[PDB]
């Protein structure tokens, strides 16, 4: 699952590998160097190899630290460049994904995996192989060179090593189901954020901040997080202790002292353990805290691949202007949960199609299905004769506009909220666009006027940013129009104004009309009636009054 | 380090000062075990090896002795990073509520998001991870430093002066890519915003085909983010040479130094020895700083934005409360006005409701009626006169009876995810079965329980999502008369309810058994049948009132509006 997702990086990460062997040797050579140098200056020698052997020390040094410089920094941007590419992977399937996945996902999962879950990605193709090419060259090449040294203070070093491997073992062991339920923690509480900020009005009002929901899930987090940490932290200081230098430094001397005191063995051959066998401590450490960072990062690319794979809305091959035509359409959200059924219905250019009906009879699906938000579950859906399903988002949306029940706002002045359907309109295109809605006034007793920006906090009343959305519709300017319940939140002299101007803009292209206010769609050519996901009755306003159907008890009611 | 001092608990203090005490003796411990090896080496390569004893056991007393004060440090360091951690989160939990409305700017909705985002473990661990080797690294050579005066007086001072350079490097350091990694914590918060905006507007996107990378909003924040993300990578290239650099000075100071004492004689040549094994322990820490520095900076960034949370300015409150036990109060207007930056919405409005009666607030879009309600609850408050609750302002009332007293039905009815019931108890989660079942009765959500296949159970999605406008408007209606507050705010409760629904919950409106004062928001004639008087509120002014019929003759503005 994470190697098809890394498959790209499989040059730099086994050149990563062999740069690595290559660095770490170089890094230890210069102790290998001050080793010579402290036995010489301990035999008189000249001062010509003393000066040799301690410059080259020094140089050697600074190339071992100017090559791993440069490796990081290489490897860095090839990780910050995978990433990038990934988001853009990302955020290209997320675009045509069934739009069902978004709901039943939410808006932090999604943030959760575009943004943070390619971050969790970094240790493992920028840091992982290094560490451990870095943890098995040099502690093997360190050991074998103190091993030709003395064997017994050698052996000893084994101590450290084997409490070391022990630590990094049942620690792994120990916090391996935390990390795997880490992520969807972290999505539960990005979750709660969102909604405690989103929610801010239904809070103040209703319980407050100790009554929140959020409080109560925050404080299972940490719960979460502490049982998580504390012992991982208790064990990820045992193993600093324990690979620390002075702690090698120290049972080096505890093994070489009471040697040295005795006449078994030359103070001379200890010079190889003060200086080499103190320093692979703190390269072991590194996949030590480094099996955490794989473990997370294997998980990202698994949670990665695993949209990267989700079914998506294909377009086929299999290839009156102005129509849409429902066949037969049947669609569910969930499996053996139906919301449409069996329901024929045809929009014809130079036509308004009221569809009315109660609440939550399936008239915002049925708006959805011709978007092709999701696909149908039975039937077809046909633009021009063209199927929606063998149609792309471009040729799909160049000919049916909407405008939704939600009156969602982009952070963006007002005039690319207007053009967000087109933003190369010109400007005078977008303030004819706003005066047909009747938001041009409101948009010039704004402070910066079109340039002003609507984000949430700057925002525009519900009737004032629902008929924004209406001009972003009528400046898409589309064959087919979708006016999925506009006018809601608009009083009636706005609502008046506005579909006079759609019904002005509209005379040559197919409408179909979601209201509830029934007054304001009796000029209808065809009022098509949704209940329960299912068309009870069609026909005329005077027709239907007359059959005394659904239609006339809604009308009724009405009143 | 002063921003995390001011972040700690008072309660915890005193862990701090025995937390700063013991890393202070940890870095002692260290230099010391280090420097106990010049004399360690002098006694064993000397011709009685037997002295070597003698400082191998102090070098074992030292050694243990970190090892105890580490691991103390760490679990007082874990004390401190988790204490931090839920006490900041709990405070910003709690003001944000009490934080006034006008502050939710879209950025300052983004900074509260990612400090209560910042909740993970990085911040957690915050102390062990960073706080602590920092304090060990920076002040592990100094230590050394002071150790080695004992040695040999100028050798501490050429250690010293090591370190000297090694301050000089650090505080450069941050300045070089201060502005690069600012430049990089912006974009990758605009970044996040805009794919939550992504997820969220991701119909109207798509539908406006601003949803491919190329065209979308999103795409070009990757874009900025992954060209600031390079330029971090690559300004922080003079802080990794710096480092290096300072490094190698100080390695040429000592040992310089060194040997011009061993060449000098004053200072033996197993010593001389010792004190390369020394100088690797003394120059260690140049390169843990680098490692370091990085994470100061964007640990600096995340508590600045816990901060600007924890400084956000509370609404105005006080200590008074109604008299009454949930009797239905009456509310007036005392000359209110209200403007939303610099445009007035509300100018001198002045009207005085009736305890018991229903009321209904009319008018032209963008009247201002909304914010008429939101200052009876409280989620506003005037910029000048008074709003009263049986007499009582309400600026001076307490804030846990100011939102007891009042119950709203929001003109966009927010839902948490979560199970239709639960959206329905937070109107009273204390409140009986019998009591919920009124309630959803009321709003006619038992249709939607005989009509959807979880019944109660039905999750809802973020938001209301998961459910048809009606639907979840339905559900914030049961919400809200679940509660038992004396007033009852009605915004726009019936916008998207059918003709059928519409009229009944309008009956259930006003079929509610307990007295309240009712304020109904609506635009259609149909849903205000039961009002005892309209206002109707025009350009922010209450330009006629009286009853519904009364107006209906005068044919003044009401007329006209139901033309
Ligand atoms: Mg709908
Ligand atoms: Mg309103
Ligand atoms: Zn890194």
């Amino acid at each position: 699952a994470g190697s098809r997702l890394l498959a790209p990086l499989k040059k730099p990460l086994i050149v990563s590998g062999v740069l690595q062997a290559l660095i770490t040797l170089i890094e230890l050579a210069p102790f290998v160097l001050l080793v010579e140098l402290a036995r010489l200056l301990l035999g008189g020698a000249e001062a010509e190899r003393l000066w040799t052997l301690g410059l080259t020390a020094v140089s050697l040094i600074g190339l071992g630290a100017v090559l791993a410089a440069a490796m990081t920094l290489w490897l860095h941007r090839v990780d910050a460049r995978f990433a990038h590419e990934l988001r853009g992977r990302l955020l290209t399937k997320l675009s045509r994904l069934p739009l069902g996945w978004f709901t039943r996902r939410g808006s932090a999962s999604t943030k959760q995996l575009v943004q943070d879950d390619t971050l969790a990605l970094h240790y493992l193709i920028t840091h992982a192989i290094p560490d451990a090419v870095a943890a098995v060259v040099a502690p093997v090449a360190v050991l074998v060179y103190l091993f030709v040294a003395d064997w017994r203070v050698a052996l000893v070093l084994f101590i450290p090593v084997l409490v070391y491997l022990v630590l990094m073992s049942v620690m792994t062991i120990q916090s391996g189901s935390k990390i795997a339920q880490a992520p969807r923690w972290a999505e539960r509480m990005g979750g709660e954020a969102g909604a405690f900020l989103e929610g801010q009005p239904v809070i103040r009002i209703f319980g407050g901040a100790a009554a929140s929901r959020f409080r109560r899930r925050l404080d299972d987090y940490i719960d979460f997080l502490v049982s998580w940490q504390r012992p991982f932290v208790g064990k990820k200081t045992l193993m600093d202790l324990v690979t620390r230098p002075a702690t090698f430094l120290w049972i080096i001397l505890v093994a070489g002292v009471p040697l040295v005191v005795t006449g078994r063995m030359d103070p001379v051959n200890l010079l190889p353990f003060l200086l080499l066998g103190t320093t692979f401590g703190a390269r072991l450490l590194g996949i030590g805290y480094g099996l955490s960072g794989i473990q997370t990062g294997m998980l990202a690319a698994r949670r990665i691949q695993t949209v990267l794979d989700e079914p998506e809305l294909v377009v086929r091959d299999r290839t009156r202007p102005g129509t849409v035509e429902l066949d037969r359409v049947s669609f569910e959200y969930r499996p053996g949960v139906p919301v449409i059924r069996d329901v024929t219905l045809t929009l014809r250019p130079g036509t308004v199609t009221a569809l009315v009906g109660p609440s939550g009879s399936g008239k915002s699906t049925l708006a959805a299905l011709v978007a092709r938000f999701h696909d149908v579950t039975q039937g077809a859906i046909r633009v021009d004769g063209r199927d929606i399903r063998t149609l792309t988002a471009d040729e799909l949306y160049r000919r049916v506009g909407f405008v939704l029940q939600d009156a969602q706002l982009v952070h963006g002045s007002v005039a690319e909220n207007i053009a967000l359907a087109e933003p190369d309109a010109g400007l005078e295109r977008i303030r004819t666009a706003a005066r047909d809605a009747q938001i041009h006034d409101r948009i010039t007793r704004m402070p910066d006027g079109y340039d002003s920006v609507l984000g949430a906090g700057s925002a525009l009343s519900g009737g004032e940013r629902q008929r924004v959305t209406i001009a972003r519709a009528i400046l898409a300017d589309t064959p087919v129009l979708v006016l999925d319940e506009a006018t809601a939140f608009a009083d009636p002299e706005s609502e008046y104004l506005v579909q006079q101007a759609i019904n002005r803009l509209t005379r040559d292209r197919t409408v179909l009309v979601i209201a509830h206010r029934l007054h304001t769609i009796t000029h209808a050519d065809q009022i098509v009636v949704l209940d329960d996901g299912r068309i009870v009755e069609v026909g005329t306003h005077d027709e239907l009054l007359a059959a005394g159907g659904r239609y006339r008890g809604l009308w009724d009611s009405g009143r | 380090i002063r921003t995390l001092l001011r972040l700690v608990p008072a309660e915890k203090r005193g862990a701090v000062a025995g937390y700063a005490v013991l890393t202070l003796l940890s870095v002692l411990l260290r230099a010391v075990g280090a420097v106990l090896l010049i004399p360690l080496l002098a006694a064993l390569f000397s011709d009685t090896p037997s002295d070597a004893w003698l400082w191998l056991g102090w070098l074992t007393a030292v050694t243990l002795a970190g090892w105890v004060t580490d691991t103390n440090t760490a679990r007082l360091g874990f004390d401190l990073g988790f204490a931090v951690l839920s006490r900041t989160q709990h405070d910003m939990a709690d003001r944000l509520p009490n934080v006034a409305m006008s502050w939710f700017t879209p950025d300052n909705t983004a900074t509260a998001r990612q400090a209560i985002a910042a909740t993970g473990p990085e911040l957690a661990g915050l102390v062990v991870n960073l706080l602590t080797p920092l304090i060990g690294a920076a002040l592990l050579p100094a230590a050394i430093g002071v150790a080695l005066l004992f040695v040999s007086v100028p050798l501490g001072l050429a250690a010293l002066a090591g370190v000297a350079v090694l301050f000089g490097a650090l505080a450069l350091s941050g300045r070089l890519s201060r502005a690069a990694d600012k430049v990089a914590g912006e974009t990758n918060s605009a970044f996040t915003e805009r794919i939550i905006e992504f997820a969220r507007t991701q119909q109207a996107l798509r539908a406006a085909r601003r949803v491919e990378p190329a065209r979308s909003q999103v795409g070009s924040a990757l874009a900025a983010q992954h060209g600031a993300g390079l330029r971090l990578l690559t300004m922080q290239i003079p802080g990794q040479v710096l480092f290096s650099l300072a490094g190698q000075v100080a390695l040429i100071g000592f040992a310089g130094m060194a040997v011009w004492l061993t060449v000098r004689g004053q200072l033996g040549v197993p010593e001389a020895i010792a004190l390369i094994v020394v100088l690797v322990r003394y120059l260690e820490p140049f390169a843990a700083i680098a490692d370091l520095a990085p994470a100061l900076e964007t640990t600096r960034a995340t508590l600045n934005r816990i901060q600007a949370v924890l400084d956000a300015p509370t609404l105005p409150a006080g200590r008074r409360r109604l008299d009454r036990t949930g009797a239905a109060p009456s509310i007036e207007f005392d000359d209110v006005r209200f403007s939303y930056g610099d445009e007035v919405v509300l100018d001198g409005v002045s009207f005085t409701l009736r305890p018991g009666n229903t009321t209904a607030i009319v008018g032209p879009s963008g009247s201002g009626k909304t914010t008429i309600l939101s200052l009876i609850a409280g989620l506003q408050q005037p910029a000048s006169g008074r709003v009263l609750l049986d007499g009582v302002d309400v600026t001076t009332l307490d804030p846990e009876a100011r939102r007891a007293a009042v119950s709203v039905v929001f003109q966009h009815p927010y839902l948490f995810d979560g199970t239709l019931r639960d959206n329905v108890l937070v109107g009273d989660p204390e409140a009986d079965p019998d009591d919920v079942t009124a309630a959803m009765r009321l709003a006619r959500v038992d249709e939607l329980l005989d009509r959807l296949p979880d019944g109660d159970a039905t999750v809802v999605g973020e938001g209301g999502t998961a459910l048809s406008g009606g639907e979840r408007q339905r559900v914030s209606i049961a919400r809200a008369l679940l509660k038992p507050a004396p007033v009852l705010l009605v915004d726009e409760a019936t916008s998207a309810l059918d003709n059928a629904n519409e009229a009944a919950v309008v009956d259930a409106l006003t079929a509610d058994p307990r007295p309240r004062t009712r304020v109904i928001v609506a635009h259609r004639l149909a849903s205000i049948r039961h009002a005892d008087r309209v206002l109707f509120v025009e350009a922010g002014r209450v330009v006629e009132d009286g009853a519904i019929d009364e107006l209906l003759a005068a044919g003044g503005r009401f007329a006209q509006f139901w033309a």
